[PDB]
């Protein structure tokens, strides 16, 4: 269905740090944002209504 | 004998939990601050541990990264002999507030000792005395093949407020093996699945007593053990009438996305329909491409099987088993 094959056209969202891990005091050391969030979707599905008590 | 379906509580069953798990904490903290250099007090130790949900124990397999070093640091008396001493004067308060046998209990579960007084014999109520009576009887006349008579003590036990769902569908044969007058057995099990399914996450922090989640609740990440037990039995039954599409419908409704075991009987259902049309009787337009598509839910649903988590099945009989049904096809 269109839904499923649409939410991996807008796959990933990312993002980082402004926390670093004092590594090895090197360019790896500036080269390091962090931590990296990928949160994604990949399914979606419509269920057929119900009753909630 | 049996376990009985009873929220039945004592403080003094309360209190000598209150007093064990206090204790148990100011040794494990001592024991991190030897290891290093070498509020409820039950809610605080609980929050090490990970309740396992879907079983009694939580099973860690052995052939996975779950393997470790032998510590050959063994225990001579001299470890064992200060590490619960300050324990036990740090406790030496609270031991005057409890009862004179919970101090006894103590003090013979500070050295081993295990119990052998049971929470089910000393209540005195008349209404759960009635209950363990009753159960007893219960577990007896089905182990002892005896239907007429468990489904009298069954009719009588539900209706004694206080009883749970321990009772109420384990030992539901009582309509399964009758089978004469019968409510046909899987009409109970619908109403099991209609209360009692809940989707809630499970929460673990609190303490959990006489409700217990691997054979009688169904929360997120744990289907229930009736609910997947009213799938069973209503696709064993539903070969035997020979309503295949109400059922092959009605497990399509539910997105249970995270069990395989589901998925596995949702292939199921149309390995029975590409079993039974595939005769066609015969000694030809539509009855060979609707098999096509039976055939083709068995291989995605049985992948999705695959997809999910630990559920083997024998997916290289099952492709012996389509093949055979493909050579009807042709």
């Amino acid at each position: 269905g269109l839904l499923n094959l649409g939410v991996k056209d807008i796959g990933e969202k990312v993002i980082f740090d402004g926390k670093p891990l004092n590594s090895e005091d090197e360019i790896s050391n500036s080269g390091y944002l962090g931590n990296k969030l990928s949160v994604s979707v990949e399914q979606v599905s419509i269920a057929k209504p119900m009753s909630n008590d | 004998m049996f376990e009985v379906p009873i929220t039945l509580t004592n403080r003094k069953f309360a209190q000598r939990r209150k007093l064990k798990y206090q204790y148990i904490n100011y040794i494990s903290r001592r024991f991190d601050r030897i290891s290093k250099k070498s509020s409820d007090e039950e809610r605080k130790f609980w929050k090490k541990y990970e309740k396992p949900e879907k079983s009694f124990e939580i099973w860690r397999t052995v052939s996975s990264q779950n393997k470790q070093p032998i510590n050959k640091q063994k225990m001579t008396y001299h470890n064992f002999k200060k590490i619960e001493k300050i324990p036990l004067r740090k406790m030496e308060i609270p031991l005057l507030h409890c009862t004179k046998e919970n101090k006894l209990y103590f003090q013979s579960i500070s050295r081993g000792l295990e119990p052998l007084k049971t929470s089910t014999s000393e209540v005195r109520n008349y209404r759960t005395r009635h209950i363990v009576t009753l159960t007893d009887l219960l577990h007896l006349n089905v182990s002892r093949h005896n239907w007429s008579l468990a489904y009298k003590i069954f009719a009588t036990l539900i209706r004694i407020p206080g009883v749970q769902i321990k009772s109420l569908w384990g030992i539901g044969v009582e309509i399964l093996d009758n089978l004469s007058n019968s409510s046909s057995g899987l009409d109970f099990l619908q109403w099991m699945c209609q209360i009692y399914s809940s989707k809630s996450r499970f929460v673990q922090n609190i303490n959990y007593r006489s409700i217990v989640p691997p054979f009688q609740t169904g929360s997120r990440t744990h289907t229930a053990k009736f609910a997947i037990t009213y799938l069973w039995s209503s696709l064993i039954n539903c070969q035997k009438s020979m309503l295949i599409d109400k059922i092959s419908e009605w497990v399509l409704t539910p997105p249970f996305m995270e069990d395989a075991e589901v998925w596995f009987i949702y292939a199921s259902c149309h390995l029975l329909k590409a079993d039974t049309l595939s005769r066609q009787f015969v000694n030809r337009d539509i009855k060979i491409n609707q098999v096509i598509k039976h055939i083709h839910y068995v291989r995605t649903f049985l992948k999705i099987c695959l997809d999910k988590g630990g559920f083997a099945v024998p997916s290289r009989l099952i492709e012996n088993q389509l093949k055979s049904f493909e050579s009807r096809l042709y």
